[PDB]
């Protein structure tokens, strides 16, 4: 068994914020929305099996997971925030997951709308057949 | 040009 195999998958993480042309009653002044995605549609849960976003300890059921896409997170508050964002995989060893510290942040009112991205790049060196193949279907 | 952040 001489041959090897590293496979390499592209992730998108991101996130829109814009301001709220009436404030919810608890003074939250934006909407936002967190996500995480492949590039140009592809389809990232044939290797995903969740994606858990950690809200700020502010917000009420703080750990969102999303078991199927989209995997976004839309909320309103008034505060940008630290958001750690775990991707698990479809996957029966190491790594199960991978974990990104999202910056979830917000313009004051009066500027544009926030849309950004971020790209992350995963590299699996020799995975298991059966992860493999699940990870080039994406 | 970012609004306030909590921690």
């Amino acid at each position: 068994m001489a041959s090897s195999c590293a496979v390499q998958v592209k992730l998108e993480l991101g996130h829109r914020a814009q301001v709220r042309k009436k404030p919810t009653v608890e003074g939250f002044t934006h909407d936002w929305m967190v996500f995480v995605r492949g590039p140009e549609h592809s389809n990232i849960q044939h290797f995903v099996e969740k994606v858990v976003f950690h809200l700020h300890e502010s917000f009420p059921r703080p750990k969102r997971v999303c078991k199927d896409p989209p995997y976004k997170v839309e909320e309103s508050g008034y505060a940008g925030f630290i958001l750690p964002i775990e991707v698990y995989f479809k996957n029966k060893e190491e790594p199960r997951k991978v974990r990104f510290d999202y910056d979830l942040f917000l313009h004051l009112e009066g500027h544009p709308p926030v849309n950004h991205l971020r790209c992350e790049k995963l590299t699996f060196n020799n995975p298991t057949e059966d992860f493999r193949r699940k990870l080039l279907k994406a | 040009k970012q609004t306030a952040r909590k921690s």
